[PDB]
RNA sequence: ACCAUAGUAGGCCUAAAAGCAGCCAUCAAUUGAGAAAGCGUUAAAGCUCAACAAAUUCACCAACAUAAUCCCAAAAACUAAU
C-alpha cells in the first residue's frame, strides 16, 4: 500500500471521500434511526 | 548548462541560475559495450594534440579543463586528454577558448612564436647552455611520455627526446 | 576526615535498606572482568561501541609516527 | 561554515531562508542554511536574527538578507550550489559592509 | 571571559593556592568569592569536596554553580580508606558491596551533569563502578555476612601492607 | 556514514625478557692473530643463511650485498631501543658479531712490504640477509615507519618487510619469471652457451641468472 | 628558503605547489618552513 | 565489468534496520527536523526540555535509512532525507508544548512529519496543534 | 571539507602533574567521542585528530649543484622496415 499525498494551504479544497460517504450514509436514514445512533453514540462516548 | 545571472537593481542584488539547452551524446556508438566515452567510442591511442575536434569536447570556454567525475573517462586517458589539450594551448590551437580582456589585448608585444609538440611551458625551462656531446647529451624533448602508446603505422617509435 | 567501618559502624554510617527493597539489576550486572570482544553477542551494541574502541585504540597506535 | 565564521559577519543585521523541503531542488539551499546557522557564525554576533520560513506549496526557494550599507541581497537558490551561494554571499556581504 | 572548574574543600576556602593564581589571573576579586563559597557551603558540615564552576565574565564579575561532590571521596568514605590504590589491578584499594555504589547513584544523580542528561540510575551505577574499576575498590553483590571477615583479615592484611610500602619507601628515600 | 572492520587481536605473541637489542663487542673476545686474505665471495650472490623468520614478524631485509662495522651495530642498536616501546616490542639479530677482520697499511708508505695492521671487524651480509627481526602485538606500518630510517642508513639498499610482504615480493618474483613473453632468458642463454656467451659471462653467472652482478642485485630483472 | 632534495612538511599547514618547473613547500603560518628542490 | 561482488550486511547495519522498524512501528508521533549544529549546551538543555515532555530523538544514518524507508509505506518522505536530518519521538503525540520549544529558538525547520499513519507539513502540524 | 558536550584534578609521587615529567589500571555516559594520538601551560586554559552525523574521481614508495681558452655535426615525434 501507500500513503496519503500532504495537500498544503494554497489550493486546500479535497475533502475525503470517507467523510463524503458517511455523511451519505447518515442522510439515508430515518428519526427512528437517528435516535437509536444518537443513543448508541451517546452510550459510547 | 547552468550560467548565473548577477543584477543590480538599485542597492538591490539578485542572483539567479538558468538553464540552457546542451547537445546530447551521439546514438550509434560503434562499441556499445565500452564503459569510457573514448574506449566505447574507439578513439584510444588514436588521436592526438592535432585533432582539435575531439579536444574541443572536453574542456571549459575559458580554456579550463572539468573533472573526471563530470567526464566519466580512465584516468589514463583523462591524462592524455589534459596533456594534449596543454599542448594544442600552447601550440597555437583553440584561439576562441582565451578569456577577454579588451583592456590588454591593444598593447601588443613581440609576435607568437609558432610552436607545436611542446611538453613543457615557455617560461620554465631553462636554455641548455652547456649542452654534451654523444656520450651523455641533454636531449630536447618533443610531445609527452603520454603519448607513446599511439599505434605507429610507419612502425617506427616515436621520437619523444630530440 | 576518617573514618573506621565497624560491625555496628558501617551499618550506623548510612541507611542500610533490605535486599527485597532494591531492584534486580544491581544484582545483574558483572563486577570483576570487563567483557571482551569474542563474549558478547554480534547484534549487540554495546559490541559494536568495544569493537569501536578497539578501532579507536588500533588508530591511536597507529598515528604514534606523526611528524606533525 | 567556517568561511563565514573567518570573515568576521558581525556587519549582517537580518538573515531569513524561505524554502518548500517536499521539493527535490532545495538541497543547496538546506545546506547554505546549515551554513549559516552554524555555531561559529552564530557567536561571531549576537544582534542578527536569522529566520527559517517553511512552505510547502510557495514553489520558490530563496534567501534574502538584510545589512546595514543600505543592501539587500536576495537570491533563489534551485540551480544554484551550496559552494556558489556560499562564496557569492562572502565576496559580496564583506565587500560591502 | 572564561571558565574555572575548581574543586575546594567544604570548610576550607582560602585566598592563596590553587585559588590565588587561578582566580586571580581572571582579575576577580578572590575574598568575594571565598564569602560566597563559605556562605553556599557552610550549611554541609560533611566536610567533602566540592567540585565548583567559576564563570568569570568580561567585566571581571563572577557567577558560582556548585555541583555535586567527587567519586574518589565518596567511596573512600564508604570503603573506609585514607589514600586510593597504588597499583590500581596488582591490588585492591577497598571492599564495599551495592548499596554504598547505589547510594552514591542517588547523590549523583542531581549532578549539574548528569541531570541535564536523561538517563536512568543504571548508567550513572555503571558510572560510579567504571570510576571504581580504576579508583581500586571493589564491589560484592552480597558480602553482608561475609564483609565482617573480609574487613578483619583485610584491615590487618593492609597495615602489613603500608607498613612495608612505607618501609620501602624509607629504604628508596635512604638509598637515594 | 562507514562500516566497521574487525581489528587484529594478538593474543599468541610472548614478549621474552630482555627485549633490546644485545649490546655487541668492538672486537670478538679472542683476537684473530692470523691476516687471512679478503674474500669477496661472502658479498657476491644471493644469501643461503638466516634467509626466512625464526620468531619474529617484521625484518631489516637487504637487497644489496656489504659490509656491517660497529658504527652500523650502535646505529641499530640506539634507534631501535630509543623508537620503540619495551613492553609492546622485541628485537633479535639475526647478523652476528663483527668477525672478518679488515686491514690498513699506515697511509703514506709505498705499495709492497706485506699485509698492514689489522684496523677493525666487520661482518658480511649477501642479498637476502635479514638483519633485524622484530616481533611483538602491533602492526607492521609504526613498525615498518620506524624501521625505514634504519634502513635507509645502511650501506646496502634495504627495505623494512613483513612475512607477507616477503611471500608477497618472492611470489611476485615467481609469477613475474612465469609470465616472461620473450622466449629468450638469461637461464636459457647461459647454460645452453647461446653464441659462445660464456666467454665473456662468469662461471658464477650460471648460478646467479645474470640477477646479481658483483654485490648489486636488480629484483627487476627476472 | 632553504634549498633541498627531498622535500616534507614539518606542519599541517605546508603544501606543495609546482612553480618554474620546480616543487616548493609554502607555509603561511610559519614562513620559516618554506623549501625548495633542487 | 568483472560480475558484481554481493556485499553482506552486517551486524550494525540489521541492528539500525530492526531500530527504525521498531520506532516506526510502536510510536504514534514521527517529526522529521532539518538538524542544525548547535552549542553542545544547547544541545543536552534542548534534551533536557524534550525530556520534560517526554519527546525523544534520534539521528539515523541515510545510508541503512533511505532503502528501508523507499520499501516502507513512508516513502513520500524522501525528499525531507536527502540532506542533514533528525528524528523526533513520541509516544501520546501533543505538540503544543512541542512547537512551544521549536518557536523559542528561531532557526530549527520543522519540515514535516507523520502523526497516526497522515503526512503533514509544517502548517498541517500547525492546524493540527491548534485542533 | 564537517564537528566536538559526561563522571573526571581515574588512582600514587611531586611545589604543581587537570588527557598529556614518570608508575598502575584503560572503565563507564549520549546514535556519537581514546582515562587521549599530536601542539600548548609552572600547573591550567586553549588549538588539532580519531567518533557521529554530510558525503563520497583517484591517491603504497619514488623526484639530488658544480671548474677553470669557446658550447659542440647540423637536425628530425609517422607515406608503410626482419
Ligand atoms: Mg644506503
Ligand atoms: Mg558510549
Ligand atoms: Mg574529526
Ligand atoms: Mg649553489
Ligand atoms: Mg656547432
Ligand atoms: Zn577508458
Ligand atoms: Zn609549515
Amino acid at each position: 500500500e501507500a500513503l496519503a499525498g500532504a495537500p498544503l494551504d494554497n489550493a486546500p479544497k479535497e475533502y475525503p471521500p470517507k467523510i463524503q460517504q458517511l455523511v451519505q450514509d447518515i442522510a439515508s436514514l430515518t428519526l427512528l434511526e437517528i435516535s437509536d445512533l444518537n443513543e448508541l453514540l451517546k452510550k459510547t462516548l | 548548462f547552468r550560467e548565473v545571472v548577477e543584477i543590480l537593481d538599485g542597492k538591490t542584488t539578485i542572483i539567479e541560475g538558468r538553464i540552457t539547452e546542451t547537445p546530447q551524446e551521439s546514438p550509434n556508438p560503434p562499441n556499445p559495450t565500452g564503459q569510457c566515452p573514448i574506449c566505447r567510442w574507439n578513439l584510444k591511442h588514436k588521436y592526438n594534440y592535432e585533432d582539435v575536434l575531439l579536444l574541443s569536447q572536453f574542456i571549459r570556454p575559458h580554456g579550463g579543463m572539468l573533472p573526471r567525475r563530470i567526464t566519466g573517462l580512465c584516468q589514463e586517458e583523462h591524462l592524455k586528454i589534459e596533456e594534449c589539450v596543454k599542448m594544442a594551448h600552447r601550440a597555437g590551437l583553440l584561439p576562441n577558448h582565451r578569456p577577454k580582456l579588451p583592456e590588454g589585448f591593444v598593447p601588443k608585444s613581440k609576435p607568437r612564436l609558432n610552436r607545436y609538440l611542446t611538453r613543457w611551458s615557455p617560461r620554465s625551462v631553462k636554455p641548455i647552455y652547456n649542452k654534451g656531446h654523444r656520450w651523455n647529451k641533454v636531449r630536447m624533448p618533443v610531445g609527452s611520455p603520454l603519448l607513446k602508446d599511439n599505434v605507429s603505422y610507419s612502425g617506427r617509435p616515436l621520437l619523444l627526446y630530440h | 576526615h576518617a573514618m573506621g567501618v565497624n560491625i555496628y559502624k558501617e551499618g550506623q554510617d548510612v541507611v542500610l535498606k533490605p535486599d527485597s527493597e532494591y531492584p534486580e539489576w544491581l544484582f545483574e550486572m558483572n563486577v570483576g572482568p570487563p567483557k571482551k570482544l569474542e563474549e558478547l553477542d554480534p547484534e549487540t551494541r554495546e559490541y559494536w561501541r568495544l569493537l569501536r574502541k578497539h578501532n579507536i585504540w588500533r588508530h591511536n597506535r597507529l598515528s604514534k609516527n606523526r611528524k606533525f | 561554515a567556517a568561511a563565514l565564521a573567518r570573515l568576521g559577519l558581525r556587519a549582517v543585521k537580518q538573515v531569513r531562508v524561505q524554502f518548500c523541503p517536499f521539493e527535490k531542488n532545495v538541497e543547496s539551499t538546506r545546506t547554505f542554511l546549515q551554513a549559516v546557522s552554524s555555531e561559529k557564525v552564530r557567536c561571531t554576533n549576537l544582534n542578527c536574527s536569522v529566520i527559517a520560513d517553511v512552505r510547502h506549496d510557495g514553489s520558490e526557494p530563496c534567501v534574502d538578507v538584510l545589512f546595514g550599507d543600505g543592501h539587500r541581497l536576495i537570491m533563489r537558490g534551485a540551480h544554484l550550489t551550496a559552494q556558489e551561494m556560499l562564496t557569492a554571499f562572502a565576496s559580496h556581504i564583506q565587500a560591502r559592509g | 571571559s572564561g571558565m574555572i572548574r575548581a574543586i575546594v574543600r567544604a570548610g576550607q576556602a582560602r585566598p592563596g593556592p590553587p585559588l590565588g593564581p587561578i582566580l586571580g589571573q581572571r582579575g576577580v576579586s578572590i575574598n568575594q568569592f571565598c564569602k560566597e563559597f563559605n556562605e553556599k557551603t557552610k550549611d554541609i558540615k560533611e566536610g567533602i569536596p566540592l567540585p565548583t564552576k567559576i564563570f568569570v565574565k568580561p567585566d571581571r564579575t563572577f557567577e558560582i554553580k556548585i555541583g555535586q561532590p567527587t567519586v574518589s571521596y565518596f567511596l573512600k568514605a564508604a570503603a573506609g580508606i585514607e589514600k586510593g590504590a597504588r597499583h590500581t589491578g596488582k591490588e585492591v584499594a577497598g571492599l564495599v558491596t551495592l548499596k554504598h555504589v547505589y547510594e552514591i547513584a542517588r547523590v549523583k544523580a542531581q549532578d549539574d551533569a548528569f541531570a541535564l542528561q536523561d538517563v536512568p540510575l543504571s548508567s550513572v551505577v555503571r558510572s560510579i563502578i567504571g570510576s571504581a574499576r580504576s579508583l581500586g575498590i571493589r564491589v560484592v553483590k552480597d558480602l553482608s555476612s561475609e564483609e565482617l571477615a573480609a574487613f578483619q583479615k583485610e584491615r590487618a592484611l593492609f597495615l602489613a601492607a603500608q607498613r612495608e610500602a612505607d618501609l620501602a619507601a624509607q629504604a628508596e628515600a635512604a638509598k637515594k | 556514514f562507514k562500516t566497521l572492520l574487525p581489528v587484529p587481536t594478538f593474543e599468541d605473541v610472548a614478549i621474552p625478557e630482555k627485549p633490546k637489542l644485545r649490546f655487541v663487542e668492538r672486537v670478538p673476545l679472542v683476537p684473530k692473530v692470523r691476516r687471512e686474505r679478503k674474500n669477496l665471495s661472502d658479498i657476491r650472490g644471493p644469501s643461503t643463511e638466516a634467509t626466512e623468520f625464526t620468531e619474529g614478524r617484521f625484518a631489516i631485509l637487504a637487497l644489496g650485498g656489504g659490509y656491517l662495522h660497529w658504527g652500523h651495530f650502535e646505529m641499530m642498536r640506539l634507534t631501535i631501543n630509543r623508537s620503540m616501546d619495551p613492553k609492546n616490542m622485541f628485537a633479535l639479530w639475526r647478523v652476528p658479531a663483527p668477525f672478518k677482520p679488515i686491514t690498513r697499511k699506515g697511509m703514506g708508505q709505498r705499495m709492497g712490504g706485506g699485509k698492514g695492521a689489522i684496523d677493525h671487524y666487520v661482518t658480511p651480509v649477501k642479498a637476502g640477509r635479514l638483519i633485524v627481526e622484530m616481533g611483538g602485538r602491533c602492526e607492521f606500518k609504526e613498525v615498518q615507519g620506524f624501521l625505514d630510517l634504519v634502513a635507509h642508513k645502511l650501506p646496502f639498499p634495504a627495505k623494512a618487510v613483513s612475512r607477507e610482504t616477503l611471500e608477497k615480493m618472492r611470489k611476485d618474483q615467481e609469477e613475474r619469471e612465469r609470465n616472461n613473453q620473450n622466449p629468450w632468458t638469461f637461464e636459457r642463454i647461459a647454460t645452453a652457451n647461446m653464441l659462445g656467451i660464456r666467454k665473456v659471462l662468469s662461471p658464477y653467472d650460471l648460478t646467479h641468472k645474470g640477477r646479481y652482478w658483483g654485490k648489486f642485485y636488480t629484483p627487476e630483472r627476472v | 628558503f632553504k634549498t633541498k632534495g627531498v622535500l616534507k612538511k614539518r606542519c599541517r599547514d605546508c603544501y606543495l605547489v609546482k612553480r618554474r618547473g620546480r616543487w616548493f613547500i609554502y607555509c603561511k603560518t610559519n614562513p620559516k618552513h618554506k623549501q625548495r628542490q633542487m | 565489468p568483472p560480475p558484481t561482488p554481493p556485499q553482506e550486511e552486517t551486524g550494525l547495519v540489521r541492528l539500525l534496520r530492526r531500530e527504525i522498524a521498531a520506532v516506526f512501528r510502536d510510536n504514534r508521533m514521527i517529526a522529521v527536523c532539518q538538524h542544525v549544529a548547535l552549542s553542545a549546551e544547547d544541545k543536552l538543555l534542548l534534551r533536557h526540555q524534550l525530556r520534560k515532555h517526554k519527546i525523544l530523538m534520534k539521528i539515523f544514518p541515510n545510508q541503512v535509512l533511505k532503502p528501508f524507508l523507499e520499501e516502507s509505506k513512508y516513502q513520500n518522505l524522501l525528499p525531507l532525507f536527502v540532506g542533514h536530518n533528525l528524528l523526533l519521538v513520541s509516544e501520546e503525540p501533543k505538540v503544543k508544548e512541542m512547537v512551544r520549544i521549536l518557536k523559542g529558538i528561531p532557526f530549527l525547520p520543522l519540515l514535516g512529519g507523520c502523526i497516526d499513519d497522515t503526512i503533514l507539513s509544517r502548517q498541517g502540524f500547525i492546524n493540527y496543534s491548534k485542533l
